[PDB]
């Protein structure tokens, strides 16, 4: 929170693995902002994608 | 969805989607978007989705 939504750096990372949204589209990322982000960060196994 | 779309105008364009900066240019790839997704027609499914 309390920062620019820079979603560029947030989207264009070509280090992933399998690119899922679940509520929000990818087109207006940079446009349409958020009020408070809660992230769950955590490892899981590969089978559990 | 690559072109901004006009009212009452057909197309039938399969092309593959880009996803960042994957040059895909006829197949597939890192992400190459294939957009011509498919229905799911079954009497599986709820009342509404039909």
């Amino acid at each position: 929170s309390n920062c620019v939504a820079d979603y560029s750096v947030l989207y264009n990372s070509a280090s992933f693995s399998t690119f899922k949204c679940y509520g929000v589209s990818p087109t207006k990322l940079n446009d349409l902002c958020f009020t408070n982000v809660y992230a769950d960060s955590f490892v899981i196994r590969g089978d559990e994608v | 969805r690559k072109s901004n779309l006009k009212p009452f105008e057909r197309d039938i364009s399969t092309e593959i989607y880009q996803a960042g900066s994957t040059p895909c240019n006829g197949v597939e790839g890192f992400n190459c978007y294939f957009p011509l997704q498919s229905y799911g027609f079954q009497p599986t499914n709820g009342v509404g989705y039909q």
